[PDB]
């Protein structure tokens, strides 16, 4: 028997559904989405992080010129300044007052802490989506079965043959470019690897930043050495990674638009929580008695003994009935704003079964179906 | 690890007592949201003349090569600071700023204080920065360092550092509405999204007793309330 | 009277990692708007073995009533500080800002010194609190405490602290209307109400040359310029 039900993308509350076929022995069906992981392939574009400026000692040639050219290793910038220091004045008392030349060099590296206190620029390519769909068939309450949501293979697991029609995050709440800070994750788009940015994300770039082999833009601007002292002065624009830390959104993990707990690095969306999830559950005919008990449930009434205003599971109600034969009934609420706590109902000849239910309504009004007879209840509360 | 012997380094501001001093910081590494700082001093801690110890240091004074027990030589940023582990040229200590580190002897020669202005790195976690570990509940990501006595630098390592909390959010579940009565003592980032059959991409900054109403479908919501990681309900109370 | 015995207590920072001090401050009252401090120490001041003196204190450290001179155990900020009165378990002293008090023995290589960051508290005493003593203005009543003991805790009192003053509300008389050009040099609270048939219920904090115009009925008005209690003018051209 295939029974297709729609479960709220909700963790912790088991969603009751019926395998219903009275005159056999209807099967207890509860589906709980324990976890959903949208796992996409992450192509690391570059590391970027808070730089540490490294200033090599400046090559000063007294009575000769010093030459240097720009180098692409990080944002290495040098500048040659001629006639820097006179004789009897300047940071060096060079005999030659015009042939004294200082080459002022500096560059940026990654911080020591970059490895764990670094961000990662990620391109995101197509994933797989696993969904941990616990489908119970038979009077239990748990099984728990992995099933592919993305088009791969149907779950051929024995707990029930599950096809999960696209989840309410059958794709992660991710852009093609995602920043992971390895603390908190932000969807944030940035330039492709090859060119850094000064005063925005990607201040250091490199597939893996080592401290060199980086392509950076930090906008290092050499200044001429101040006179009477040997110094290598430079100015720079804001550290672009740091600027990004000062100019980034809310932590996407905590505001994800699909209710997913977005998790770092290998980007994935854990425990999504928006919408409702189609679940196709194979509960075989083997989990019913084949017309050997006949649940024909007749003269059913619902009395609510107590219920509490919009509660977790504050509903207590009893269904009194007459059944032709004893059985097992799934007692369900096909809502996601109500579930019946129970999912078994003891059919007997003059059977009465007190079941606990949940609704989220002001006055808990849920539709319970046993095997054959269904009611909606209201009563003493 | 703790190879070779200590050396002096130029102090940027020192008295006329010394200047060519020991204990003259080269670098400090942070990103800690604990009160610890990893310090690289000219002087070697965790090494005396006897070689490797765990609570003794050595220094070239620019006048003498000698070692002492850490007592007479105290690190400070105003008040004394107690080291935690020594790795030769590197110290790892509890002393919260690290931005300026002032190492001085108020027992040893004259009234020496070297104060050093040097390299630091620090970063927000992505909610609120803190550098105080109290004993108030939940922790958030931070950096700390190893306690290496053998293999020079203590490698960076992720850790958990306790954050300041405040009177906990009075959650009230209601019909299709979950109002969050919040009572910060400290600025909290309230980031929310609903769970179940809804989900709200909503950042707001909170500070002082306020209410913030959110939709819920009868299936709860997650609220992260700054200096805590996600606190979430999936209730049918909603 | 005082009779609560000297004791030792742990102070967060002494020496390097020393903390096993006596003379350690437990609590502070900073009710004063002046730079005087009321101190609660573990060690009892104002009592030696002879009983009550004016320039001796007692402490344990392996003892129970052993005493020294108030100059041997010397209070400091970052320079010596001389206490003024002893009320047993409580010290009261003048130490330059009264916001940092360090009671310490700087005797030998083991240097125990406890510091507690003390405070100055300003609270209403007129219709507003007021700033620390300066050259400007004249003394007014302030929140404070007794600065001599009874022969254990010092008791609260109103004493006199120099208020920051600056020109009071410069009244400009007009036809039964008073614009008050007020020229603070410091944060002053301007409170008004008319004392004529009308009223002018206005609290406002002011700083620097401003105007605040008020109505009158030709029957006076009050302006309180905080740090004083109500000042009143009555039917001039008011």
């Amino acid at each position: 028997y295939e029974h297709t039900a729609v479960m709220p993308n909700k963790v912790g509350i088991p969603y009751k559904a019926l395998v219903e076929r009275p005159g056999y022995a209807p099967v207890h069906l509860q589906i709980q989405l324990v976890n959903t992981r949208i796992i996409p392939s992450t192509n690391l574009e570059y590391i970027t992080c808070k730089y540490k400026t490294k200033v090599p000692s400046p090559v000063v040639k007294c009575c000769g010129a010093t030459q240097c050219t720009s180098k692409p290793h990080p944002d290495y910038q040098c500048q040659v300044f001629t006639g820097v220091y006179p004789f009897m004045w300047g940071g060096a008392y060079c005999f030659c007052d015009t042939e004294n030349t200082q080459m002022s060099e500096a560059y940026v590296e990654r911080s020591e802490e970059c490895s764990i206190d670094h961000a990662k620029a990620y391109k995101v390519h197509t994933g797989t989506v696993q969904a941990m769909v616990n489908i119970t068939y038979g009077s239990v309450s748990w099984r728990s079965a992995d099933v592919y949501v993305n088009g791969e293979t149907p779950a051929k697991i024995g707990d029930a043959k599950l096809i999960i029609g696209p989840l309410s995050s059958a794709w992660s709440p991710f852009d093609n470019k995602v920043v992971v800070y390895g603390h908190e994750v932000y969807n944030y788009d940035f330039p492709e690897y090859g060119t850094g940015k000064a005063g925005s994300f990607g201040d250091l770039q490199s597939r893996t930043s080592t401290s060199n082999d980086l392509y950076a833009n930090t906008n290092l601007k050499l200044q001429r050495p101040q006179a009477g002292i040997v110094h290598t002065p430079f100015t720079q624009a804001p550290s672009g990674f740091e600027r990004w830390k000062r100019d980034k959104g809310a932590p996407l993990n905590d505001v994800a638009p699909f209710g997913c707990s977005i998790a770092l690095e290998p980007l994935r969306a854990e425990n999504c929580a928006v919408g409702s999830i189609p679940i196709s559950i194979d509960i075989p005919d083997a989990a019913f008695t084949r017309i050997s008990e006949t649940p024909t449930v007749s003269d059913l009434e619902c009395k609510i003994t107590e219920c509490t205003y919009a509660s977790d599971f504050g509903g207590i109600a009893t269904v009194a009935y007459k059944s032709s034969k004893a059985g097992n009934c799934p007692i369900h609420s096909p809502s996601g704003v109500a579930v019946i706590k129970e999912n078994d109902v003891t059919l007997a000849e003059s059977g009465s079964f007190t079941f606990h239910f949940s609704t989220a309504n002001i006055h808990p009004a849920f539709k319970l179906q046993v095997c054959t007879s269904a009611v909606t209840c209201k009563g003493d509360c | 690890y703790k190879l070779a012997r200590p050396y002096i380094a130029d102090c940027p501001n020192c008295g006329h007592s010394r200047c060519d001093s020991p204990i003259a910081i080269e670098e400090v590494r942070g990103d800690a949201h604990a009160g610890v700082i990893r310090i690289q001093t000219s002087a070697m801690f965790g090494l005396k003349t006897d070689g490797v110890d765990l609570a003794y240091m050595s220094f070239m004074n620019g006048k003498t090569q000698k070692s002492i027990k850490i007592d007479n030589l105290h690190v400070r940023t105003s008040a004394p600071c107690s080291l935690v582990s020594h790795h030769g040229y590197y110290i790892l200590a509890q002393c919260p700023p690290g931005d300026t580190v002032t190492v001085g002897f108020h027992d040893g020669p004259n009234r020496h204080t070297c104060t050093v202005a040097h390299k630091v790195e620090f970063r927000p976690v992505g909610r609120e920065k803190y550098r105080h570990p109290p004993e108030h509940g939940v922790e958030l990501p931070c950096n700390r360092y190893t306690h290496k006595r053998a293999d020079v630098p203590f490698v960076p390592v992720k850790a958990k550092c306790i954050a300041t909390l405040a009177p906990e959010p009075l959650v009230e579940h209601k019909h299709r509405t979950l109002i969050l009565h919040l009572h910060p003592d400290h600025p909290t980032l309230l980031t929310t999204r609903s769970l179940g059959s809804d989900a709200n991409p909503t950042r707001q900054w909170i500070e002082r007793p306020t209410t913030v109403n959110f939709t819920v479908t009868g299936e709860g919501l997650e609220y992260t309330w700054g200096n805590h990681p996600p606190k979430r309900v999936w209730a049918q109370e909603s």
